[PDB]
RNA sequence: GUCAAGUAAUUAAGUGCAUGUGGUGGAUGCCUUGGCAGUCAGAGGCGAUGAAAGACGUGAUAGCCUGCGAAAAGCUCCGGGGAGGCGGCAAAUAUCCUUUGAUCCGGAGAUGUCUGAAUGGGGGAACCCACCUACUUUAAGGUAGGUAUUGCAACAUGAAUACAUAGUGUUGCAAGGCGAACGAGGGGAAGUGAAACAUCUCAGUACCCUUAGGAAAAGAAAUCAAUUGAGAUUCCCUCAGUAGCGGCGAGCGAACGGGGAUCAGCCCAUUAAGUUAUGUGUGUUUUAGUGGAACGCUCUGGGAAGUGCGAACGUAGAGGGUGAUAUUCCCGUACACGAAAGGGCACACAUAAUGAUGACGAGUAGGGCGAGGCACGUGAAACCUUGUCUGAAUAUGGGGGGACCAUCCUCCAAGGCUAAAUACUCCUGACUGACCGAUAGUGAACCAGUACCGUGAGGGAAAGGCGAAAAGAACCCCUGUGAGGGGAGUGAAAUAGAUCCUGAAACCGCAUGCAUACAAGCAGUGGGAGCACCUUCGUGGUGUGACUGCGUACCUUUUGUAUAAUGGGUCAGCGACUUAUAUUCAGUAGCGAGGUUAACCGUAUAGGGGAGCCGUAGAGAAAUCGAGUCUUAAUAGGGCG
RNA sequence: GAACCCACUGUCGUUGAAAAGCCAGGGGAUGACUUGUGGAUAGGGGUGAAAGGCUAAUCAAGCCUGGUGAUAGCUGGUUCU
RNA sequence: GCUAAAACUAUGUGCCGAAGCUGCGGAUGUAUACUUUGUAUACGUGGUAGGGGAGCGUUCUGUAAGCCGAUGAAGGUGUGUUGAGAAGCAUGCUGGAGGUAUCAGAAGUGCGAAUGCUGACGUGAGUAACGACAAAACGGGUGAAAAACCCGUUCGCCGAAAGACCAAGGGUUCCAGUCCAACGUUAAUCGGGGCUGGGUGAGUCGACCCCUAAGGCGAGGCCGAAAGGCGUAGUCGAUGGGA
RNA sequence: AUAGCACUCUGCAAACACGAAAGUGGACGUAUAGGGUGUGAUGCCUGCCCGGUGCUGGAAGGUUAAUUGAUGGGGUUAGCGUAAGCGAAGCUCUUGAUCGAAGCCCCAGUAAACGGCGGCCGGUCCUAAGGUAGCGAAAUUCCUUGUCGGGUAAGUUCCGACCUGCACGAAUGGCAUAAUGAUGGCGGCGCUGUCUCCAGCAGAGGCUCAGUGAAAUCGAAAUCGCUGUGAAGAUGCAGUGUACCCGCGGCUAGACGGAAAGACCCCGUGAACCUUUACUGCAGCUUGACACUGAACUUUGAGGUUCUAACUCUGUCCCGUGAUCCGGGACGAGGACCGUGUCUGGUGGGUAGUUUGACUGGGGCGGUCUCCUCCUAAAGAGUAA
RNA sequence: CCACAAGUCGAGCAGGUACGAAAGUAGGUCUUAGUGAUCCGGUGGUUCUGUAUGGAAGGGCCAUCGCUCAACGGAUAAAAG
RNA sequence: GGGAAGCCUACCUCAAGAUAAGAUUUCCCUAGGACUUUAUGUCCUCUAAAGAGCCGUUCGAGACUAGGACGUUGAUAGGUU
């Protein structure tokens, strides 16, 4: 804090409490007593508690009927309402579309779409995968997730 | 993430006052000496929880007494009287019958000492 | 009816409690043209062609701020844009300008007083006094240019002193000052710790001085290693709190080897890579901008974006505003276009110049004396620097491998240049936050480094909020043509009426109900009559409390406190066990005789990266052995396993 | 013995008219005198007919800013059930 | 207050008397059996320094483009009600736009004290005091209002300063009109107060200028790790000389 | 402080002081001058001691530094040896003979240098020497209000004198002294409200009314006396006595009243400043060795004589130049000295950083601090002052 | 026996001894006081280590020496008011 | 029975807040309605006594108060003689 290098006044004879510095964390405007400083947040996590636990979340979604598979999962041209009407027609308002590979025409049409992200089956994650409804996943997809086993 | 106190502190205080109601000057006003006050009041009560009990026994032993010896004995041979007859009513009723209904507590007294002689 | 005894009711000067209604005061809640910390990309300077920082002027009205400079809220040209405009506090008003294209936005020019390195001399900064040229005036002046010092170069002139040199002058060129952090170099403490203190530590830290660049420094082995192998410099992770140093105290603390980031070498007189300027060419980026989809009805309401019912756009459901909460009302967003003129960067050519007084390194290596640096404090002390005194050989030669000698291995000093990986943020653009929300966040959200204090260096505040829109209360009344209020009127709201959202507490009034003027103390607590209001009429509710038993505050510190031991006038707001790293133990989860990566790469919480660490075997000072080992002559005994 | 320069006694004043004074008396008053303007000496230093006196109401080592959040085996304080 | 006691000695029969014991209702810790149980039985439940266990509230992040809200959120102020507690819930009035379940996550997370810090307001108390004991009185005027302003008639005080000038220092305080909220230790129509407008005229007065003292700076120069010290020629510097 | 007095240093580029140096003051002075130290007009004067510390002068005897490096002993390898082992030279580790100054030890002088001027019963011991003049119950005398005289009715003060001077004394001056002093003590005249013993009066406050309007303090108060109890001196506890509610003018006995985290005392392994024959450094001063640093003749490694060319001059003249700086040149006087750098011995409260124990019927002074035996010690062990 | 660091008693086993004919006795003295940790150095020995290698210097291990550190568990090599 | 400057009376002053609030003399007030909480009941109209005070002139009484005298039917104060 600006300023507070001199005693602001005699240590005996005022009849005050005694002080060092106007800027004491006692004083209003003073420094606070245990300033913070710029954090590093995160954690370690095991290679294999991470790879457990994706396993986990995806066996969870097959057994609560949350993962639909899909043999081939392709956009025409980059039209948000034929998106739309492609993920009604298989009852998949609100959900995250895994595939091999993120073709640029359903990137562009998924992308003003509320409740609708689309990922490539590498950029899989924890909070992703449990936050909506359903996760639509292509057959090539699910093969390199298998291989790499979550 | 900053905390700000006033609204818990507020309905601390207040809570405190609330309780201090009655109470003769800075006793209702001023949050320190309301506080002691309050802590002042809870132990009394819980001491005279206690004294309540001796001082109703203490005033129906006096009020057996009364009657006794309006009937001609005293109160310590009329209970052992009545210990003696197997009379097991208690003190309470014992001054309240002595208090309302003074034939009722002429034939107790009648009983204690018949059993007594 | 008189008299006499006994015993009720009736007063409030003032006060207490409760409730109602106010005042003062400015907490709380909600909010934000202000801060804080970062990521990505730039940039890393300005100045004698006069800087940073200031003084004074400049307006129809002109005080302050902003802009500008006697051409003075502006002048000229080029480009954009298409209906308002004459900067703000700050309304009104006037004169006005503008589709013959204003205001406004971007680029390039013109002008640019005085002080300040200030540079014609001087000086108490914003002032005083000059000289010389050219033109101009006829009076006592005006215009423009010039007139500092130091260093270098050329020229001229020139003493003691004969040649000369010193000195002196003219011309041309260059430098000085300022500013955040980072770099390099010259000097260099003490508080503190060691539970005292002097060696030591703090620490080459704080501070002072000089001086660069966008980075600097270092750099191509007279280097390490010890299987005869590696191969310039810099930075990060390990090795490792190990080997060592140390009043062997407190403490200080490596290297070798391994894993990464980045990778690059070129010359000493005919002389290289590289770098810096100038011009040209090509490419990119930047300094204004243009277009840019799609909503209706009904209910509540002061107001619809809110309820209910249906519809449309989406490469646009980021954000902001509009009278309450909007993808379809406005500005915008995705996307697609766009530059007279200027700037940056990249690559390639031409010319300069530099590299580049230097051609294999002598007062040098080494030595005696005193110091300093190396993790290393004189130690068994190698190696580096040198204040003083000395002093080689020179490839059949010389340096090093931690005292010293021999053998081996390795390198060639006494001459130079060199990018990247690394360090930082005065500043510019965009974006972000389990950062603050007016006692917080910068000292400063507001005309703040201001008011104020000090001779001076210096120190250093407080102060945000009417309403959607001023629609900011015409007119009447009391009053001093005042202040203040009461009506009327505006507004959804005026107890939103000007220091105006909400309006808490301390503190101070008025009103009603009950108690209170014969009675002694932490002011309550357990009982308890009477009264007033309400009432489901009650074994009910609210207020009060005659009379009565018990009863000497709180905190701290102490053997022990009502203590006449400490602290507190009261209220509101703020105020004290944290953060990073290492280690040990306990829970819990994964894997399990195995477990786990670090730096780093990676359009990146993934996936790679196995160097390293812990566990799996002890004994011994150690060499050495090893389910054993040490001691011993001992296989005895014994200690650790 | 006036001006002027001092400060020996007493009363008052002591939240003063005043952070050193007023009143009544007192000393020197041509000298080692008093005084204006402008200069010099700077902190382990200055100056001192010497009291550790004075050096901006501060002196057994001035003031300001930094080291600095010095250290304190001492005192105080430490917030919901 | 007490004397064949209400004193002392000895004996006896009753009674009073504690938060001790018993009775009735409720809560909780540990252990043993029911072979989950949340159930019975048994033994426990005063506490400073300390150790252990379990919770309540506050701000922010996800869940949340969800749920509540102008038919009224947060905040303020009453009332009723629930739990063992920190606390929770409902609703009248005020207020006028936000709030946030559940389960996780992170903390600027709880104040009565530190002769603690900032602001506001009390008690003393309508108390002390209103700053030289040179001194005032009356008539008229103006004005809402006159002991204090203006005019007039009397009285008193200074007169080597309580009068008249200059330097330093200050900076509009000078003059006129107008106003009285704040300032003036009272009121004020008055003012050194607010507002508006005026006012400073030099060859001879002073400054500037010429000249120098103490002293300062100082081309070259001497000296010093750097910054710098001293100093020659010069150049400044009045408190002095020059119409 | 002073005029006067004394001691001492200083030969001029003075001693001394400031400054890192250049340089400046001393001084534009020259021993009748300048610095330091003590005493303090004047009159009479100023005794004894040189053992100690200091200062001055000698000595070349003993001790000692850097420098120098004679001897002795190890390490290593050519080679000689069956082996053990031996082992030159060369490098290297160490040992340290000889030379070597000042200082110190030693010998004298010095007190207007710092200092000293006794003991124990006439005597004796011991000293370096044992107080001269003058003065003395004092600015010095504990005992002490010593004793005597004067003053007073009565005098712990005053004056005179005496002298068993606890513990005067001659330039840290002794004894006096005219004049002088807002100087200390004592006694008189006059005078008085200083007092016996206070009274009256005048002005300014106090008090009342109108206007403005503070302060320190403060846990909360429905805030009596007495005797007792109690963290040991009670408004608040126990017993008892007294007392209707509230102001105003006075008063200061209590509220251990207000004010300032006690300054006395102790503690902290706190601070600062001052002193010294406390410890350890440094500046300053001083000695020798090496360098700057040369030549020619002599004597017994050292000493001497001479020279000039290094170097010095706060000496003269000339030039830059209009100049008491500075530089160059010409002279003159010195001269291998002086002086400076590195190394080295000595001195060094000038200056700096620090240390200087604890227990303890407070602290200090005294005593104690580790080990063995007995008692206290209560019939096992252990048990404090 | 004991906070630690320390201190005390000890049968018996192996080797080499002395005295006794022998069974045997002897690891100082009737016992309990006669003492000083660590660091740093000195001397003797050693089938330990030895910074490229062979040596060496230095270090280690075993035995032993230098304390009125007496404020005697010993703050420094070195300290009064 | 006697018996002291000592005790209670006696002398002087205060004294019924002596809440136990005492005593004596003298003086004053003798009207109508409405209603319900049917009671020393609350509201209207009429009435206002004996006295006390405010105010004024003042005091040998006085800080302010209190106390004493007087207010035209009058000597209370000033003036006048």
């Amino acid at each position: 804090v600006s300023g507070g290098g001199k005693k602001p006044f005699r240590q005996k004879g005022t009849g005050r409490a005694r002080a060092g510095s106007i800027r004491s964390p006692i004083w209003v405007g003073g420094g606070k007593t245990f300033a913070a400083r710029p954090q590093d947040w995160s954690q370690k996590v095991n290679r294999k508690m991470y790879r457990g636990a994706m396993q986990c979340i995806l066996a969870e979604l097959v057994r609560q009927d949350r993962l639909v598979l899909v043999e081939e999962f392709a956009v025409a041209a980059p039209k948000t309402k034929e998106l739309l009407a492609k993920l009604n027609d298989l009852n998949a308002a609100r959900a995250l579309i895994v595939t091999d590979a993120v073709d640029e025409n359903l990137y562009l049409a998924a992308r003003n779409l509320p409740h609708v992200d689309v990922v490539d089956a590498t950029a899989i994650d924890p909070v992703s995968l449990i936050a909506f409804d359903k996760v639509v996943m292509s057959v090539a997809a699910a093969k390199k997730i298998e291989v790499e086993l979550g | 993430a900053r905390v700000k106190r006033g609204v818990v502190a507020h309905r601390r205080h207040k809570k405190i006052l609330a309780r201090a109601k009655g109470y003769y000057g800075a006793r209702s006003r001023v949050y320190r000496v309301a506080f002691q006050a309050v802590i002042k009041a809870g132990q009394y009560a819980y001491r005279d929880r206690r004294q309540k009990k001796r001082q109703f026994r203490a005033l129906w032993i006096a009020r057996i007494n009364a009657g006794a010896r309006q009937n001609g004995l005293s109160y310590s041979r009329m209970i052992d009287g009545l210990k003696k007859a197997q009379v097991i009513i208690d003190r309470r009723v014992l001054a309240d019958i002595a208090m309302h209904d003074a034939v009722a507590f002429a034939a107790l007294a009648e009983k204690a000492k018949g059993a007594l002689a």
